[PDB]
């Protein structure tokens, strides 16, 4: 019973715990009554984690549902999932919030430093190729395309972090991947379920500079046409190469009934596909820019929604980008995460 | 500019000053960078680069990399720059013979073909003097070394979401070509398979498919 009665989930933007119901198989939060730090510290932990702990806190219960896992104190030294009990409704009338990991804060044309510091770039030889995204100290996210077939050793990739010039990521400074874990679902004609973890050999040290980007909770509610932004090095320029200067441009989300139209794509983009264009274009990701981030701001949290896979153009619009969806991949990135702990 | 107490002629070349060399180009003018010194080269750093050395002076500094105006050296311990083939961090570099620089683009040796970028060599497909070749990971075929060209005919080439055509010669096709009934094009100035929506072509528009194949679309 640990692929279903012992899963925890996060939910929504305001971080509410759930714990599964067997018994009547649906997601349940969490009364706050009897709940301490330590609980929190093992929910957290439970979700592939391991030590990182950030805050917990009762929050008003908003979802409306009525319903919670109640806690147990004279179970004995049992499983804390094995306590966690159902109920009508408990008297404390608030339900737990938890944040495993302080992320998605960043500082207030090209970038600044310290305004995306979840960015970084991914040498293969001393040559910018691929970029990436900060989820914790030591793992990054980015595709399957990069990591693929002649080059999935570990020992021929390295990261840069919180440096914005490609001259100054000199060799020898950048940070060793110790692993490589392609989606075993890839598919490497249809480039289906493009996303693949790096987890370097140190843990990142984390300061303005440096700083995670929060996963995508389940329940977001994406509107169909958000405010993103795009960052890596590449070149606005078309015929161009690796830009010397890190850039940012916003992006625009687009619906998945449009970007699979047949002016666009003709059914190229499965579902765990994400397209972000921007009207009359002048805007859009390029070379080098294959493996960034794509992220927006919702509830004052940038939020990760997807890696870039491939385009027909490249700021040449009416034939955009297209990023992996994330928050389709985080149940296996908790997976991964957890294994390796 | 330093001429003799003596003969109050120009500097020319390596020279020893009060124990301190120093390099003057055939004009006279002293120079900084690297060098080709009686035992080999030496680097001439600007004032206060180490000891508070002064501007031209050899210093010693070798075991670590130099940059210096886009140009790459290498030290040993012997604070010479190295030339030739050399092992540095399990890495092999490259360096010109004739200047000590690193390594940049196609480079045949001995019967080897490689694509230096800043002496270090590229995987991938790079335009040589005959064309378009795979250079390839280390023992990706008969012991090949790292990123040597290797033999590889009739079959595609897939790599950073790149596909790639290799011919029986071994050079990536381009242009239009027709395989195992599928049409495809690659472009001409990188042999990448265009793939993944509408591309204007020859002044027309043609779709492909991710993995490349052409889509008639009549």
């Amino acid at each position: 019973g640990e692929d279903e009665n012992r899963c925890v989930r996060l939910y929504g933007p305001n971080f509410i715990l759930q714990v599964y119901s067997s018994q009547r198989k649906s997601w349940h939060p969490v009364c706050q009554d009897d709940w301490n730090e330590n609980y929190g510290r093992a929910a957290c932990r439970d979700m592939g984690y391991k030590n990182n702990f950030y805050s917990s806190q009762g929050i008003v219960d908003d979802s409306g549902s009525t319903s919670f896992m109640k806690l147990n104190t004279s179970a004995g030294n049992v499983d804390i999932y094995k306590k966690l009990y159902h109920s009508d409704a408990c008297s404390s009338k608030a339900v737990v919030s938890l944040r495993c990991i302080a992320c998605g804060v960043n500082l207030n044309e090209s970038a600044l430093p310290g305004a995306w510091p979840w960015q970084v770039s991914l040498h293969v030889q001393n040559v910018h190729v691929c970029g990436g995204s900060i989820i914790t100290p030591e793992w990054i996210v980015t595709a399957a395309h990069c990591v693929e077939k002649p080059l999935n050793n570990p020992w021929h990739w390295t990261a840069f972090a919180g440096i914005l010039r490609q001259s100054f990521m000199f060799y020898g400074a950048g940070y060793q991947v110790e692993k490589v874990i392609s989606h075993p679902n890839y598919d490497s004609k249809t480039k289906n379920n493009d996303i693949a973890l790096m987890k370097l050999q140190k843990p990142l040290t984390f300061n303005d500079l440096v700083k995670p980007v929060c996963l995508p909770n389940p329940g977001m509610m994406l509107q169909p046409e958000q405010l993103c932004w795009i960052s890596g090095w590449g070149a606005t320029e078309e015929k161009g190469k690796t830009s010397e200067v890190l850039n940012a441009a916003k992006v625009l989300l687009i619906e998945t009934q449009r970007c699979n139209s047949r002016y666009v794509y003709d059914n190229l983009i499965t579902p765990a596909m994400i397209c972000a264009g921007f009207l009359q274009g002048n805007v859009d990701s390029c070379q080098g820019d294959s493996g960034g981030p794509l992220v927006t701001s919702k509830n004052n949290i940038w939020w990760l929604i997807g890696d870039t896979s491939w385009g027909s153009g490249c700021a040449k619009a009416y034939r955009p980008g297209v990023y992996g969806n994330v928050m389709v991949f985080t149940d296996w990135i908790y997976r991964q995460m957890r294994a390796d702990g | 500019y330093y001429f003799n107490p003596n003969t109050a002629t120009t500097s020319i070349g390596y020279t020893t000053i009060n124990s301190k060399n120093f390099y003057f180009n055939n004009d006279g003018i002293m120079q900084l960078g690297v060098f080709k010194g009686p035992d080999g080269f030496e680097y001439f750093a600007p004032a206060n680069t180490h000891n508070n050395n002064e501007e031209g002076q050899s210093i010693t500094y070798q075991n670590k990399f130099l940059i210096f105006n886009e140009d790459v050296y290498y030290f040993d311990s012997s604070s010479k720059a190295v030339t030739g083939w050399r092992t540095i961090d399990d890495h092999r570099f490259y360096f010109e013979p004739n200047t000590g620089i690193g390594a940049n683009g196609y480079k045949t040796l001995d019967g080897k073909n490689f694509y230096f970028r800043n002496g270090l060599p590229q995987f991938g497909v790079f335009k040589g003097p005959d064309g378009f070749e795979y250079f390839a990971p280390a023992n990706t075929h008969n012991n090949n070394e790292e990123g040597q060209s290797i033999t590889y005919q009739n079959k595609f080439l897939v790599f950073l979401g790149n596909r790639y055509y290799f011919d029986s010669s071994s050079k990536a096709v381009t242009g239009w070509q027709t395989i195992n009934g599928n049409t495809y094009y690659f472009m001409p100035d990188t042999a990448i398979a265009a793939a993944g929506g509408f591309f204007t072509i020859d002044g027309a528009i043609y779709f492909f498919g991710i993995d490349g194949v052409k889509q008639p679309g009549i």
